[PDB]
RNA sequence: UGAACUGUGGGCCACGUAGUGUGGUGCCGUACCAGUCCCGUCCACCUCGACGUGUUUUGACCCACGCCCUCGUGGCCAGAUACAAGAAACACGGGAGCAGUUCGCAUGUCAUGCAUGGGGGCGUCCGUGA
RNA sequence: CCUGGGGUUAUGUUGGUUUUAGAAGUCCUUGGGAGAUUAUGGGGCCGCGUUGUUUCGUGUGGCGCGCCGCGGCUUCCAGGAAUGA
RNA sequence: AAACCAUGACACCCAUGAAUUGGGGAACAUCAUUUUAUUUAUCAAUUUACGUGCCUACUCA
């Protein structure tokens, strides 16, 4: 069965930016998937998005501009200390200069490069780039 | 004066323009009308207010009833409002409950004992469908565009176009002086196949 | 190892942005529609009373900077609405180095009596939690 | 939330008898304002008869609302407030 | 056991044309009797079309 919803949408994104679609639906939503896109979408990765009401679980679809080359999720939720996040960034990033890894904090879900700026750390999500 | 009766206890000694306006109306409505003669004498308003605005030349008027009456304002509905439309030209009259909000709580075991109908997001959705009661939402949308603005969109049949349409702008302008959020409003014909008029 | 949900607010200026709709203002040249005349019957042209396109402001989205909000509705203009067991409601001089902070005369004199003269925070116990 | 009823101190000190009041519970009653779900739900005692707003181009055209029945009494009764599937 | 697909179970995404096995909808048969729109268009407001053979001198509408 399914066990992670967020591990479930990050994979439906990843494979349509592969075969280079624009639009591409996701089913189920959840407060934490949502979360999730507005931070991509803050930095410019994908564009609009709209959610669809059934009164259950939503549906999403999402626009695609062609600048993603991959995100994915972090399964187990490892905990990361304020001061691991160099260690993270050289195992899971193509480099030092660009991407992001998606971390839960006490303060709310951000980038590892606001939650270095506010002091805090947490658990990782995911990551894209 | 029997008029008063209309009126919740604690604002018939000093009442306002508006709402004694309103009771007058109320009570000349009880004896006079045959449908609205009964399931009248066991109904009293709470409050009235008043909004306008540079556009939308139409004043709006909302009258807060207790919530028990709910029952009996859905059967009087669709009469109610076509009288006291009459009875005040230039007004657009707007019926809604009166409704309390609990704040989130934070402990884990605080929330699981909350009662739902309190919850802000049904309380708010019960108001939208006090507005527009004759018809019902058909669908409804959320579109996050790339700057961090958020827009909710409520679609209704597109049957009922003729008798809503002309007070849709006022009626977002109410829900908004009642909820502080924004609402935009869409037609569906076909709504089982999700096909939006133009 | 295990699906979703209770929820992150709004105003007022300012001014460099700042996307969109709705209306203002004038509008060379181009294009479109409607007229007039004219050729053709299988394939072409003229001249006008408007719509466009392009300006320029309004206005709603956006970021930066200040202020305010009982910071949904309702209810006042000290009580209630919510929140506070770091709370409320009782009490203890053996309780605060003299019973905390705020709107020379008296007692005693056989005395070293050489003594003594609204509301809010302190300490210590007892009832109140769902 | 309120007002009118009922049925440990302090008397100079210690030790004994006796009370007046509180408070509590416990039944009636007045004042007031609330209610997140309509006192109008059941019988019988029965008897009678079976042109005013609102769109839309002054005006036109659309506008929506209106333009076994009655009857007095009585007793019993909480039975609608629950996220969604 | 060459107990073999020499390929563990559950869940998501995934391009194309011909076929096939069971069920259902449309069709056949049986009964019954939106505005608009003179000056339009950026991802359409309705592609839903179509007949045959057998059949009481009944495991049958
Ligand atoms: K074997
Ligand atoms: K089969
Ligand atoms: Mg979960
Ligand atoms: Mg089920
Ligand atoms: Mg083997
Ligand atoms: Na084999």
């Amino acid at each position: 069965t399914m066990m992670s919803v967020l591990a479930n949408a990050l994979r439906c994104i990843a494979g349509a930016e592969r075969r280079g679609k624009r639009q591409v639906l996701i089913r189920p939503s959840s407060k934490v998937v949502v979360k999730f896109l507005q931070v991509m979408q803050k930095h410019g990765y994908i564009g609009e998005f709209e959610i669809v009401d059934d009164h259950r679980a939503g549906k999403i679809v999402v626009n695609l501009n062609g600048r993603l080359n991959k995100c994915g999720a972090i399964c187990p939720r490892f905990d990361c200390t304020a001061r691991d996040f160099e260690k993270w960034v050289k195992n899971i990033l193509p480099s030092r200069q660009f991407g992001f890894v998606v971390l839960t904090t006490s303060l709310g879900i951000m980038d590892h490069e606001e939650a270095r700026a506010r002091n805090t750390g947490g658990k990782v999500l995911g990551f894209f780039y | 004066q029997p008029h008063l009766r209309k009126l919740r206890k604690l604002k018939r000694a000093n009442p306002s323009q508006e709402e004694e306006s309103v009771a007058r109306v109320l009570f000349e409505l009880e004896g006079s009308h045959k449908t609205l003669r009964a399931q009248l004498p066991r109904f009293h308003i709470n409050t009235v207010r008043t909004s306008s605005s540079p556009r939308h030349k139409k004043t709006a008027m909302i009258i807060l009833y207790p919530l028990r009456f709910i029952m009996l304002v859905r059967k009087i509905q669709r009469t109610l409002t076509a009288e006291l439309e009459k009875r005040f030209p230039g007004n657009i009259v707007v019926l809604v409950a009166q409704r309390k909000i609990t704040k989130r709580p934070n402990d884990v075991y605080k929330l699981q004992q909350v009662q739902r109908s309190r919850t802000s997001v049904a309380v708010f959705e019960n108001i939208l469908n006090d507005l527009i009661y004759p018809c019902d939402v058909v669908g409804r949308r959320w579109r996050y565009r790339t700057d961090g603005s958020k827009l909710m969109k409520v679609f209704l049949d597109a049957r009922d176009r003729k008798r809503v349409e002309s007070r849709l702008p006022l009626l977002a302008h109410v829900y908004k002086l009642l909820t502080h959020r924004t609402v935009t409003f869409g037609f569906m014909w076909n709504p089982k196949l999700q096909q939006v008029s133009s």
